[PDB]
Order: C-alpha cells, then structure tokens, then sequence
C-alpha cells in the first residue's frame, strides 16, 4: 500500500516537467489515480486523474491544454506530462488514489476521508520561477 | 467536485452544465471534502465547537497503558485516556519500605507524569490502614505511609495530566 | 438538494439552471445532508477527528444510574458517563461484615462492572479508619476492611468500564 | 456562496453559470458555512452525534481553577473540566479541627459545588490514618476525621458537578 | 407520529408496483411527504415528494416519466405509482416527512437531521429481477 | 477590532434607509466588508459586500436594483443605500468583515468560522411595515 512520486523540480516559465506515480498494494478495479497540488498557502486542488479500469480521465480547467495524464498498469505507474509551465503551477504535487463516481465529464471522489481520497503519496515539489 | 468549465461557444453546453450540477449535488449527500450528517468519515484540522455537543455512541480518545513495580513489591498500573490517568495500586509489600522514602525500582514514565505532585490514597487489606503514594512530575514515587514490611496495598482512582 | 435535469432542447433552460444553482447553494448555508458551521444538527455515522477538538459548551455523553445496598447496610450509588463510573459509598453498617467477605444483598449490574477488579477506598466517619470494597467483573463486591459491625462508610471517586 | 441570477435574456450567460458553479464548488473544499474534512474551523449550534466519535488529537473542554484554605490549615485545590472537578487536598493542620465540624475559613464557590454531598477521602503523612472531607451542595465543607490538631493531609481525585 | 409503508415486492423489468405511506401524528401545513430509496450498497437518494399543503411535487431525473406521486389528506396517505420498473430501481424505499424550501422546480429539505428529514418510515423493499 | 452599525429603523414599503458600518482595528488589504441579514426566523443571508482594496462589489439577487453599497477608507466606514424597501426586507442587518475569493461576479468567504466571516457587528434592525 504505497504511492511513490518522482519528477518534480525547478523550471523556468514555458518549461516542461514529467511526474510519475508508482502505485502498488491495492486492487485498481475501483480506483482512479491522479494528482492534486497545494501551496503551503492553500488547500489542495485536484489537477488530473485517470480511471485505473476504463482509462477515463479528468483534467482541471486551470491546466487544460497544458497537462496530460497517462497510465501503465504493469509498472503500477501513472504519469503527468506538464507543458507550458506557469508561475502559478508552483506547488507540491501529491499522487492520490480514490474511489469515485462520474457524471459525464465531471467527477466526485467518494471516500470518507479528506478530499474523498483513500491513499496519498508523500508529494513532489514543482517550482516555476524566472 | 471536479467540474468542467462552462464557456462561451462550447459544444454540449447543456450536458456540461448538467454534469457539473450533478457532481456538485452528489457532494451535498456524501464524499468530497465535506462533512455529512451520515456516513463514516475522517475529519482533519482543528475543530472548535462553540455550542453544546452531544455524543450518543462511544467517544474514543487516545489511550496508552503502563504497569510496573515502583518498589518494595508495590505495583502501579496506569492507563492514560486524554488528559486523565486511571490508576490501580497492586502488588504486595515484599521488603521494608521506610516512611517518606522514594520508590526506586521503577519511575512512572514521563508521558504519565502529572504537572504537580498527585497523592494517590490507598488501603491495606484486612485492617483499617490507609497510606498514600505521591507521584511528582519526575515520576519518582514516594511512600507516605509509615515504615512497613508486609501487606497488600490497593486503590483505584484517577489523577490529571497535561 | 433535489435538482432538475438540464438538457439539450429543454424549455425554460435559464430558469431551470438558476433554480438548481439556488437549491444547491441553499445547502451550503443550511439543511440537506451537510454539516454546517451554524444551526442545531443531528449527525449519524462514525466520525473520526484526526486533529484537535475543542468544545466551548457542554459535552454530553450517554448516562445511566444505579444504587443498591451491597450488603450489611453499605449502599453503593453509581453513575456511568461514557467509559467512567462515578461512585459514592453510603449507608451505615447494620450487621456484622466479616473481613474479606462477599457482599451478597445486591451485585453491581453487569453494565457497571469493570474489566478488572477495582478497589474503592473509603473512610469511616469519626475516626482515622479506612477500608476498600472491591468491585470484580462479576459485580459481587468484597469488603476488605477488618470484621466490622457498625459505622458510617463514605467515599466518592471513579473507576473505569469498557 | 454568493451567486448571480441566471435569467432569461441575460448577457454573458455562460460566464455567469461558470462563475456560480465555481463559487459553489469552492465551498465543497473550504470556507462558507460548511464543515469540511480539512482545515481549522469554528462551528456554532448544538451538534448531536448519534454514532461513535473518535478524537485522535486532544479534546479540550471549558476549564476553571480555584484554591483556598477551607479551615484549620487545610487547603483544597480544584480544577473543573466539563462536569468533573479534579481535587487535591493540601496544607497542614494549623489549629484544632473538631470531629464532624464545618470548615469556615472558605466555602467552595458555587460553580464547583456538587449536586449531592461528595466525600473526599484523604490520608495523613507518616502513619496509617485516613479521613474524609464532605463537600455538600452549599460548599460548606465538613471534616469527618476525629478531633485533630496537627498533621499533613493529602489526597487527589475527582467528584462530579452539573 | 408514524409513517407506515406498504406495496413493495418482487417484479420483473417492465413491471409495475404501487407504494403507499400512512402519515399521522403531525401538522402537514409545513411538510412534504415523499420517498427515498437506498441500496444496502449506497446512501439514500430522494425519489419523489409532494407538498402536503399546495400539492407541488418533485420527481427525480432517474425516474421521470415512470414514477408519479399522489396524496390524500384524510386517509393521511401518500402514493408512489412505479411504472416501467428497471433492475436499477431495486432498493428499500423509505417514506419520509420533512420541512422544505423550493426554488422553482428544485427543492431542499431544511431539517437539522440526516437528509434534512424529520421523520422516516421503516422502509418497503422493491426488487426488480429477471 | 470593532464594526459599529447605525441607520436602521422603521419605514413603510417603498421607503428608504441608509445603513453605515464603522470598521476599525484591522488591515483591509485582504478584506471585504459588507452586510448580511437575518430574521429571528431564519439563518443569515448575504446582502451586499465591497472589497476594501479594489472596490469590487457583490449585491444579492433579492435586492438587485434597490440596494447599493459604498465605502470610504479614512472614516473606516461602509454604506448600504436601501431603496424601494419591501416587507420581506425586515430583518436585523449585521455588518461583517471577511477574507474572500471571487469567480467573476460570484463570491465565497474563506474564513474558518460561521459564514466564512472573521468579524461581526452587533446588528441594526430594519423594519418594513404598513
């Protein structure tokens, strides 16, 4: 039962970065794996998630056209390709696994815990600065 | 919820608006980051209730136990529940305990130590004799009965902790 | 909230969207299945607070009382509040109670019985005499003073329950 | 949230709908009048939990302290935490205290007074002697040891309050 | 102060059923009486309610065109006519009474308790199977 | 740290009233100051607020075209001009100061306390009767 992140770092605006999350120790049939982010100066916000069964995805409005999510169930790993990075994308990015429901293109995490998420990674820092 | 932007000139506008309304509405019943009137939920953050609170079920607080022979055969069994320590005096006096002496076989661990000296009153089986054992902030307990070399000490109660 | 579908080709679309937004928004202030920062509310489900909790008003837990003559004129009055039992020893010794004897007029009811033997220390009015009464898991209390045929036993405290 | 009306014939309709959805959705994560699964929050109103509650951190209830010399050199130190009073007997007998006498230097303040007489058992340093002090609803404490003119009285415990 | 249900049973898909709720012991001036449903594998969802004063109604999207609500204040009884029954309509159906507010065709129950409802019936099982 | 209201009173429908709130003891850079109202027979509802920095405003639908908010940072005072008063405007009006976020014309108060508000005034009674 672990979610291990990597790929975070310092980049200039317009830069690119690729995050990875190694998910092991649980079913997948009922889960979506994805990413949030958080300032030290904020609550969490959802970024992008992928259904581990059918591959349906969610991508937040603040990042549409710039960030794309990928998976590979074998390596137990999910990817976030972050392009055209902006100063406001600076945050710590957490890998997350949660049970969910969809209403077309809109999603909701159904867990009893914070943000409706069952498991969290330790987080990977993404810094975008001039 | 995780919603989709409703924007000037989008396709499937009605469908997107409906999807967003449904996902948001779902979180008024369960899930997401909201606390509901039903369901087993885990809640982080400092929560201050300014009014009256009633709990009809059980109220479970953090708990830890410790037991040890303080000295001279006297056993002290403790259970910390929040800021209260439940104690039970046990054992049997197995060597001479001098009046006003420190009990040096085991000290009470720091996490069970009170802010100020607590006097735990006890009684000796089979007669009318009482004693007390002090637990200071150091955890080095002190016997406040007279010099005694035998007997069965008992007593259940509580003392406060920070 | 109870909302209406927003769909391709519906009549009164703007009105329906507005109605849905208003009903949903109403539940962010009060009602529905959400817990709010105001209002008297009833909340079902197991709620686990991982952080610190403060209650500024009263905190009311389930309560039950029992009182009875254990034996020999000794009365034990109990009140269970959560996992703690508040006790008060009363009465007056009305017949001879032998040293180490069971008190057989009334047993403490199962719901007030501790996991392990609890020793309740008491004192006799008008002198320096102490005793203790054990409450075992069976509720068959035992007198641990010496043989006694008179006197006024007293003592207020608590013991734990599961 | 504070939303804008979506109406028949408005300009920037898609923008208004989106703005409203975003403001409402924001309150499913934090702020507004809703209690969340994260964040430090202050919650008004009577909250009744019908199920089981677990607190992993500290549970802080209203607290107040009082200490005073009841009489004859006997000091009683109190701390009220919810409906429980933590007591500690201190001081040193400095004048003759008659058997069954009222302690008239200080009464226990009304807010620390129990519903019914509570008997606080104590012990005298250096011997086997026990006593008890009654706290009635009036707060006029009574000494139930024999007549005594010296000694060091001690004892830590609790008694209930309304 | 009682809400007594009846009419539940086993039916095949395409089948019909009629639920009844006998409501007594309270005013009505301020109440709506209606139905929810719940899997053993779900939270409650609202199905259909009727204002006990003016007769305005609510019918959930999942059941529009198939389920219709009726009342008769005298017998203190509300009815749910369930037509064209589907496998997904299988649930235990609870009669409910609650104080409410409306925003056109949208509703909200205003009670301090679960789902904003004041009183609940014991429930009636509706099973739809082949 | 005080919010002092004045201007409330009894008026006939169609009447006018002007509320004032004297806000002192805090920054302003991060605050919006405004008004709610509440029946003895209701929860609070937001009426109108003004950003103390950029002056952006919010006016509730129930009062649009009738109530207008003003400020003057110097006298530490915010104003509510209430025109074409209706029976349903009867309530106690509370001055409030809170940290907030905006989504175009829509707002949310972000505070950890009730209604997301940090500070409240004592309230001013507005009575509209024939």
């Amino acid at each position: 039962v672990q979610l291990v992140e990597s790929g975070g770092g310092l980049v200039q605006p317009g830069g690119s970065l690729r995050l990875s999350c190694e998910a092991s120790g649980f079913s997948f049939d009922d889960y979506a794996i994805g990413w949030f982010r958080q300032a030290p100066g904020k609550e969490r916000e959802g970024v992008s998630y992928i259904s581990m069964s059918d591959g349906r995805t969610y991508v937040a409005d603040s990042v549409t056209g710039r960030f794309t999510i990928s998976s590979d169930n074998a390596k137990n790993t999910v990817y976030l390709q972050m392009n055209s990075l902006k100063l406001e994308d600076t945050a710590v990015y957490y890998c997350a696994a949660g049970r969910f429901v969809t209403f077309g293109s809109a999603w909701s995490f159904v867990g009893g815990g914070p943000y409706g998420i069952d498991y969290w990674g330790k987080g990977t820092l993404v810094t975008v600065s001039s | 919820a995780s919603i989709k932007k409703v924007y000037r000139g989008m396709k499937n506008g009605a469908e997107t608006i409906n999807d967003d309304l449904e996902a948001i509405n779902s979180e008024l019943t369960s899930g997401g980051n909201v606390v509901h009137k039903t369901g087993d939920e885990t809640i982080a953050g400092k929560k201050t209730f300014t009014g009256n609170v009633e709990v009809n079920g059980s109220l479970t607080l953090p708990t830890k136990s410790w037991s040890g022979e303080l000295g001279g055969g006297i056993i002290l069994s403790l259970r910390k529940k929040g800021t209260t320590v439940e104690y039970s005096i046990g054992g049997e006096i197995s060597s001479s305990i001098l009046a006003n002496s420190n009990l040096v076989n085991r000290s009470v661990p720091n996490e069970f130590c009170p802010r100020n000296r607590c006097s735990l009153v006890g009684h000796m089986v089979g007669g009318w004799n009482a004693f007390h054992i002090d637990i200071p902030s150091s955890g080095v307990c002190q016997w406040f009965g007279p010099t005694a070399s035998s007997g069965t000490p008992r007593g259940t109660g509580t003392y406060p902790i920070d």
